[PDB]
């Protein structure tokens, strides 16, 4: 699920919005941990 | 013998999961690694005839 | 058929002792490999 909020360059507005569904991945793999990827 | 089936696993699968792994399964109480007295290959084939 | 011992008789059947008996190279089960009440065992060798 994802949302892009163009919305206050750094501060949070304490607003509210919903995430629309974006992609369904039929992988079937056991997932217990994850890590981010940086350039 | 091209088709392989899993007979030994630590726990049950969840719906629509796959387990494409050859890691040796320990069936007995004595710790072991590789094939051995209490260690078996987790997959077996059916020699369909 | 080495005598076809009928193991079940009546009794608690603890199958984990079999790994203690000897090293094995084969244990092919057509039921449940981690082992239920079956009423009869009909062991042979």
């Amino acid at each position: 699920y994802s949302k892009h909020t163009p919305i206050i360059g750094r501060d949070f507005p304490q607003g509210f919005s919903a995430l629309e569904p974006l992609v369904d991945l039929p992988i079937g793999i056991n997932i217990t941990r994850f890590q981010t990827l940086l350039a | 013998y091209d088709y392989w089936y899993r007979s030994l696993r630590k726990s049950k699968l969840k719906p629509f999961e796959r387990d494409i792994s050859t890691e040796i399964y320990q069936a007995g109480n004595k710790p072991c690694k590789g094939k051995g007295p209490n260690c078996y290959f987790p997959l077996e084939s059916y020699g369909f005839r | 058929y080495a005598w076809n011992r009928t193991r079940i008789s009546n009794c608690v059947a603890d199958y984990s002792v079999l790994y203690n008996f000897a090293p094995f190279f084969a244990f092919k089960c057509y039921g449940v490999s981690p082992t239920l009440c079956f009423t009869n065992v009909y062991a042979d060798s």
